[PDB]
């Protein structure tokens, strides 16, 4: 009797994708996953009381042909927007992965999360604040994560399918 | 998963929590009828629920009705979690 929520990460080479992803899964750190491969998962959670199938893509480019990516793009109900907050061009880079989701799903209203990972690192360069601003602008929720040591990693997964069940 | 609760652990923290406020010493047995409100602001995920549980008191299955808040917020860039029992009467 599961409610499946179609889940799609997406985000620059490096941010932590596919660590955010297997830490979901496989509850722990994967700290070198092919950076070229993408997978998709079913992880059967249970969310608020709600029995739930989350089918998540980790997508790992935007550039190379992939149907199933496509497929995903186009049919997925919510997306994290990942980006590392040691890596200012990954965070400048999050215009255009939001764009590209609101192109090929033709919405303005688009369930995501932005996600600023590796939060367990001194090396900070995006303000939580300058982070904060960005995602309050699109309406968008914003949490910060570490895929090293899990803190946010159940937190964002959940705030994705409490911002789609918003917009059912 | 600490903000993901069901109707049964919130029905146990209420009775738990009453206990506490009113120095009382009712035994949880089920939840009879729930009404989960959910209360959705910027990155605000805020739900009122209304529980009726059955819980022995001094030995006798009564029926109570509980309301608990419960709030998850998100704030520079942090999930903050808060749960209160805001009423605990007989039925
Ligand atoms: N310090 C730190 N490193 C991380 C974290 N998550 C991932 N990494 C590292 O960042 C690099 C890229 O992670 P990966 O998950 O492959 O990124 P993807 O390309 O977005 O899938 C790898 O060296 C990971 O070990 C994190 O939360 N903290
Ligand atoms: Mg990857």
């Amino acid at each position: 009797h599961m409610t499946e929520y179609k889940l799609v990460v997406v985000g620059a080479g490096g941010v932590g994708k596919s660590a955010l992803t297997i830490q979901l899964i496989q509850n722990h750190f994967v700290d070198e996953y092919d950076p070229t491969i993408e997978d998709s998962y079913r992880k059967q959670v249970v969310i608020d009381g709600e029995t739930c199938l989350l089918d998540i893509l980790d997508t790992a480019g935007q550039e190379e042909y992939s149907a199933m990516r496509d497929q995903y793009m186009r049919t997925g109900e919510g997306f994290l927007c990942v980006f590392a907050i040691n890596n200012t061009k990954s965070f400048e880079d999050i215009h255009h992965y939001r764009e590209q989701i609101k192109r090929v799903k033709d919405s303005e209203d688009v369930p995501m999360v932005l996600v600023g990972n590796k939060c367990d690192l001194p090396s900070r360069t995006v303000d939580t604040k300058q982070a904060q601003d960005l995602a309050r602008s699109y309406g968008i929720p914003f949490i910060e994560t570490s895929a090293k040591t899990r803190q946010g990693v159940d937190d964002a997964f959940y705030t994705l399918v409490r911002e789609i069940r918003k917009h059912k | 998963a600490s903000n993901s609760l069901e109707i049964e652990e919130l029905a146990r923290f209420a009775v738990d929590e009453h206990n506490k406020k009113e120095n009382a010493l009712l035994e949880f047995v089920r939840v009879v009828k729930a009404k989960e409100q959910w209360h959705f602001d910027y990155q605000q995920y805020n739900t009122m629920y209304y529980l009726t549980l059955e819980a022995k008191d001094g030995g006798k299955k009564k029926l109570y009705e509980a309301k608990v808040w419960v709030k998850r917020q998100l704030r520079m860039g942090s999930m903050n979690n808060f749960k209160e029992l805001q009423e605990f009467k007989p039925v």
